[PDB]
RNA sequence: UACCUGGUUGAUCCUGCCAGUAGCAUAUGCUUGUCUCAAAGAUUAAGCCAUGCAUGUCUAAGUACGCACGGCCGGUACAGUGAAACUGCGAAUGGCUCAUUAAAUCAGUUAUGGUUCCUUUGGUCGCUCGUACUUGGAUAACUGUGGUAAUUCU
RNA sequence: UGGUGACUCUAGAUAACCUCGGGCCGAUCGCACGCCGGCGGCGACGACCCAUUCGAACGUCUGCCCUAUCAACUUUCGAUGGUAGUCGCCGUGCCUACCAUGGUGACCACGGGUGACGGGGAAUCAGGGUUCGAUUCCGGAGAGGGAGCCUGAGAAACGGCUACCACAUCCAAGGAAGGCAGCAGGCGCGCAAAUUACCCACUCCCGACCCGGGGAGGUAGUGACGAAAAAUAACAAUACAGGACUCUUUCGAGGCCCUGUAAUUGGAAUGAGUCCACUUUAAAUCCUUUAACGAGGAUCCAUUGGAGGGCAAGUCUGGUGCCAGCAGCCGCGGUAAUUCCAGCUCCAAUAGCGUAUA
RNA sequence: CUCUCGGCCGAAGCGUUUACUUUGAAAAAA
């Protein structure tokens, strides 16, 4: 019961449909608290469901008692699926990037440059 | 080069945008529009940097693409649209209204304004010409051309535009004793009464201005914007009243304003 | 093109004559008195004094009703009162020229840990700062040349995770308790 | 921190240079535990280049008869998603280097009343007195037949 | 009618012209659906001309390093000017015809050089100065060397084309294709300089575009270029033929303060490492935060130059004997070397310190 | 420093032309 949450710079975006704030966490003697742990204690603070809130940028200060981050609490899941970056949805299991390397795509791109109409979909 | 530049480096940006050194190589590069690119504030800097609504240069795209932003009453879906002086930014989803006026230190400012004032703006007349079967025109500093003006509008005056219709309602003329704002130079953002206008034919007119405290300054004529008739501003003014404090009393204001705490 | 800053600055000057007795002697007395490590920690505090003398010596040519002298000169004395080097009644711009190296070296965190009695020698303060046993108002400070300001002198203590103030013992006491 | 010191004679005082001294930058030697920033094939050869990548692009809104999928309903012009190709736009920016170049480049200051300007923003766009309830011919993608050792060839 | 400091300006009127290699006056797409066969509302593409924005171009004034073993240059072939035109986006010898004979020069023209791209700046510095500025920002130029074009608003464009000169790849010998002073990488050159790595998440740019792309750019790797912080031990009890403070004339009496060539004892503190986890991030690393282990010759050893003077610090010991060698300079070495080769000891800077050159 | 006008206070002219000095405004960011 030692880990406590305080949110400094609160602001409601009515045009991105979220409440964004700056989260100060005070763990006196433990490690940096995980982002899955703080999303429960913040959801109980703001009376919402922890699949809607998103935390990022947690930097523990020197000495080891405080931790500063950001945080944003959306309105629903569809708004938090439209207005949110894909990498911060991929940490919730909601967006799955494909499995191409960047050099495979440029080779496949520059090989069908050498080929006219419908044999471009054959290549690769 | 061969043909026009499309990038802006960050250190080469205007100083008043207040972009820090270490965020990138490039700065937002305003689109061509009504304002000079040295004299404007792009819409990405007003949303991300000043208002802190967005956090990246993709959220400004996501905000502007919901058509939530009207610049002078027309919806703007370009994030690098140059908003300039006396431009009204209406955000209706939240309910705020801003006007871009300079403050005392040569930058712009977040100046929240009432939606009863947001139906008009002032412009400064820049060239007046006749043509096309004898029909007279204006050209203002927003490139707004308003054909059939009042015959008593001349160059360097100030009109008042209705923003829903585009038409002139009433104007102020260039005279002594009129309240003016400086929109360029080292006295930028300063508000004072026109004292004197010295003519230099074949060169630039110098317009001596007098503060509301007594601080006289001068500018060239092109950095002069008539705001009010007499001493009453026809627009609102920022938190500071266009009166530049010297750095000694600007320090005294801080070291006496911290003593109201507890 | 890069988004990097290459703006750096050296913080010391080496003397013009390298082998000079009674320069060597005086700096060795200042190394031993204040627990410093090498000569470069004296040449660093000689350099910030020479920047303060030089800026006051420039401000003494402008007259008493200059704008720049009245602004920037009052902001120079304010810092020297704030870090506790000057006093408050000596805020003319000519008791700057009476400052010395020892006034600036008495304000390090090392000598203040020794002065408050949290150590028992000037070399015991270096280790107690450097082992992370010393905090200033909330924050563990790990640097001995941390110039203690005047308001942060009343809050220097023993760092609530440490075996000295906090209480959970170290590496050695717990192993000897295991062997008990 | 507005500084000097050894060297000419048996000894002296000078001219005067050599030599030391301190930064700063390129190389280099020996050494190198932690931690934060950070330059980096410029100098000689603006020498020569394997291989790979560095410039592409679709909204409701130019052109869809590819079943390539599937979908009502099967006389329903075109449900939709959409590769391809036509069309539009960009590729003139960014990146790299410093060979040229000495009133040249460039910097500050003015001028275009001696000129062009995609785009953006505003204007203007029944202002002309004289088959339209919609005009004409091709061409890709596609199908099918080929050439050449060989090319983003045709 | 309106203007400027000044128009041969802006408008007005009149007479005509208006290019078939044509000048505008819309045969275009979407979404909601309608009001009394008509009348419709929001957009998307266009579009001559004007204004604006982004520029570009051509000009004005003032300014630059070395050289006189460069003192006269320019003018057939445009050099300076005048007139008429051609061309060109336009002003002009820009170019052509006819004229005039001019134009620059010790106030350094003209010619040559530059280990010359120019600035913003950088090093040093009392004051004055001197030298560097290829290099991330602004401006110029150029894509092996000259030259000519197409397209387009914009290019004399080289990740466009056509030649020629120079190299050079394939070839079935008829032909075909080239351009790293982009990012990597290779060879060569040299005293002299990093990975054929990951990603569009950041900063921004391009496109029909909230969606795609970007060796721009970001992130890592190499990196003692360089700059910042900063460990390699602290403390206590004994003992000293150590010092100091009170007394004893002096011997000598003391936890009063200090010191160590105590490899004397003693626990207390901790990182460097090893390493679960979180955090960081596009995903990782690194640092920050925390488990657990982690120090007694705390072998978990600090080095680079020096000890004659300049100049801090040994005419100690052994070896060599004008040899080997040292030494920036002065000097050292011929059998007692304060100087070489070494051992010990001491000094200076210290995770850094020598050397060479500017 | 003065002449023709506007509400005694502003225009317009100067006086032989400058160098000097002081103020102003204009001078990219880093």
């Amino acid at each position: 019961d030692t880990v406590t949450i305080r949110t400094r710079k609160f602001m409601t975006n009515r045009l991105l449909q979220r409440k964004q704030m700056v989260i100060d966490v005070l763990h006196p003697g433990k490690a940096t608290v995980p982002k899955t742990e703080i999303r429960e204690k913040l959801a109980k603070m703001y009376k919402t469901t922890p699949d809607v809130i998103f935390v990022f940028g947690f930097r523990t200060h020197f000495g080891g008692g405080k931790t500063t981050g950001f945080g944003m609490i959306y309105d629903s899941l569809d708004y938090a699926k439209k207005n949110e970056p894909k990498h911060r949805l991929a940490r919730h299991g909601l967006y799955e990037k494909k499995k191409t390397s960047r050099k495979q795509r440029k080779e496949r791109k520059n090989r069908m440059k050498k080929v006219r109409g419908t044999a471009k979909a054959n290549v690769g | 080069a061969r043909g026009p530049k499309k990038h802006l480096k960050r250190v080469a940006a205007p100083k008043h945008w207040m972009l820090d050194k270490l965020t990138g190589v490039f700065a937002p590069r305003p689109s061509t529009g009504p304002h000079k690119l040295r004299e404007c504030l792009p819409l990405i800097i007003f949303l991300r940097n000043r208002l802190k609504y967005a956090l990246t240069g993709d959220e400004v795209k996501k905000i502007c693409m919901q058509r939530f932003i009207k610049i002078d009453g027309k919806v703007r879906t370009d994030i690098t649209y140059p908003a300039g002086f006396m431009d009204v930014i209406s955000i209706d989803k939240t309910g705020e209204n801003f006007r871009l006026i300079y403050d005392t230190k040569g930058r712009f400012a977040v100046h929240r304004i009432t939606p009863e004032e947001a139906k008009y703006k002032l412009c400064k007349v820049r060239k007046i010409f006749v043509g096309t079967k004898g029909i007279p025109h204006l050209v203002t500093h927003d490139a707004r051309t308003i054909r059939y003006p009042d015959p008593l509008i001349k160059v360097n005056d100030t009109i008042q535009i209705d923003l829903e219709t585009g038409k002139i309602t009433d104007f102020i003329k260039f005279d002594t004793g009129n309240l003016c704002m400086v929109t360029g130079g080292a006295n930028l953002g300063r508000i004072g009464v026109i004292t004197n206008r010295e003519r230099h034919p074949g060169s630039f007119d110098v317009v001596h201005v007098k503060d509301a405290n007594g601080n006289s300054f001068a500018t060239r004529l092109s950095n002069i914007f008539v705001i009010g008739k007499g001493n009453k501003p026809w627009i609102s003014l920022p938190r500071g009243k266009g009166i530049r404090l010297t750095i000694a009393e600007e320090r005294d204001k801080r070291l006496a304003a911290k003593q109201s705490s507890g | 093109p890069v988004a990097r800053s290459w703006v750096c600055r050296k913080t010391y000057v080496t003397p013009r004559r390298p082998f000079e007795k009674s320069r060597l002697d005086q700096e060795l007395k200042l190394i031993g008195e204040y627990g410093l490590r090498n000569k470069r920690e004296v040449w660093r505090v000689k350099f910030t004094l020479a920047k303060i003398r030089k800026a006051a010596r420039e401000l003494l040519t402008l007259d008493e009703k200059d704008p720049r002298r009245l602004f920037e000169g009052n902001a120079l004395l304010r810092r020297l009162v704030r870090i506790g080097v000057l006093d408050e009644g000596k805020m003319k711009l000519d008791y700057i020229l009476g400052l010395k190296i020892e006034d600036f070296l008495e304000r390090r965190l090392q000598t203040q840990v020794f002065k408050l009695g949290l150590a028992k020698s000037i070399h015991h303060a270096r280790v107690l700062i450097r082992q992370r046993h010393i905090r200033v108002r909330k924050q563990v400070v790990n640097i001995p040349s941390f110039i203690v300001r005047l308001d942060s002198q009343k809050h220097i203590d023993f760092s609530l995770r440490s075996p000295y103030g906090g209480g959970r013992p170290g590496r050695v006491k717990r192993k000897n308790a295991k062997k008990g």
